[PDB]
């Protein structure tokens, strides 16, 4: 225990009014532009 | 404040093993995972290997079955075993700690030698 | 974009041909290409296909029987025929595409190629 | 105020933009397959 | 039907606006973007 130990708040249980709370201070406006890249090759290489 | 500090560093010829060691002063670092970074001259410092309080383990793809994490709670101590090591992990290896705040080590070199 | 086909006209089922189509103002070996043909009084059908890469993929039509090709330094897209039936007759284009099987905006074509067998 | 802001129809002729035939990474050479773009980032391949 | 719903609508607005990272280069001043992130769209014209 010092000091400066921090205290920590609580853990609220997702509610509904929680998930409005960040439905309301969501940010709808920008969405990413489709931007004009470099061509790749012809057969993109790749696995999982 | 929390501090890390590394040690094991040396230079080493190719397929040998070298055992990389960092400790720990100021945190428990119980339920905090670590990391083992390596930087390349010139390239950005990429990740080696991480391994989680309980012991699990992630790899990147150029050091699995080459490379061993491990860690100890009880002396606060996170060790990297590199065995049969190749020329591409030469580089300064620096330990960090994903607490609350980006905790990393001094760094110290590694050069494989041929 | 210029597309010029160059294919024998007719011959009875049982034989081959070899079909040609020069390019110009392009680069062959840069874009996808196909085979397509229309047969008088119809829709068009997908023949053949061939990717930068080299690889080719030809339709239900003719699958085992055509193999399409091309030369580089030629800059020209072959088409060789074998085992021709009476129901491949029509009009042949090699359209600009990949599985072109109409006419799309911003597409090339060329004029054709009469095959009766 | 749809999120498919487009009728889309599996004979729809390709143009290119949001109805084309496309090709992925893949381990070695893959025959393209004709997709459809939805949504921005968000295409849609009925192949299985 | 899952846009419809507030948090649908946040889920599909927080997947598409999470573009992956351009972390393909080796070098750490520069930003390069990872082939398998990309598709490659056949044109009308036969260009991709």
């Amino acid at each position: 225990i010092t000091s400066d130990t921090n205290i920590e708040a609580a853990e609220e249980n997702i509610s509904l009014d929680l998930i409005q709370q960040y439905y309301l201070t969501f940010n709808f406006d920008n969405e990413p532009e489709n931007i004009s890249i470099e061509n790749l090759s012809s057969d993109i290489i790749g696995q999982l | 404040q929390v501090q890390l500090v590394e040690s094991g560093g040396g230079l080493v010829q190719v397929g040998g093993s070298l055992r990389l060691s960092c400790v720990v002063s100021g945190s428990d670092i119980s339920g905090i995972a670590m990391g083992w970074y390596r930087q390349a001259p010139g390239k950005r410092r990429e990740m080696v290997a991480d391994i989680f309080s309980g012991g699990s383990t992630d790899y990147a793809g150029s050091v699995k079955g080459r490379f061993t994490i491990s860690r100890d709670n009880a002396k606060k101590t996170s060790y990297l075993q590199m065995n049969n090591v190749k020329p591409e992990d030469t580089g300064v290896y620096y330990c960090r700690l994903y607490g609350s705040g980006d905790y990393w080590g001094q760094g110290t070199q590694v050069t494989v030698s041929s | 974009v210029q597309l010029v086909e160059s294919g024998g006209g007719l011959v009875q089922p049982g034989g081959s041909l070899r079909l040609s189509c020069a390019a110009s103002g392009f680069t062959l070996g840069s874009r996808y290409m196909s085979w397509v043909r229309q047969a008088p009084g119809e829709g068009f059908e997908w023949v053949s296909s061939i990717e930068p890469s080299g690889t080719a993929w030809d339709g239900d039509s003719a699958k085992g029987r055509f193999t399409t090709s091309r030369d580089d330094a030629k800059n020209t897209l072959y088409l060789q025929m074998s085992n021709l039936q009476p129901e491949d007759t029509g009009v042949y284009y090699c359209a600009t595409g990949y599985r072109t099987d109409t006419r799309i905006p911003g597409g090339s074509w060329g004029q054709g190629t009469q095959v009766t067998v | 105020m749809p999120f498919v802001n487009k009728q889309f129809n599996y004979k729809d002729p390709v143009n290119g933009v949001d109805i084309a035939y496309i090709k992925i990474p893949n381990a070695g050479q893959m025959q393209p397959v004709k997709a459809f773009k939805i949504h921005n980032k968000i295409w849609v391949i009925p192949e299985r | 039907r899952i846009y419809s719903t507030d948090l649908g609508r946040m889920l599909l607005t927080s997947i598409v606006r999470g573009i992956p990272f351009w972390g393909g280069s080796t070098i750490d001043t520069e930003l390069k973007v990872i082939d398998t992130n990309c598709i490659n769209v056949i044109q009308p014209d036969g260009s991709y």
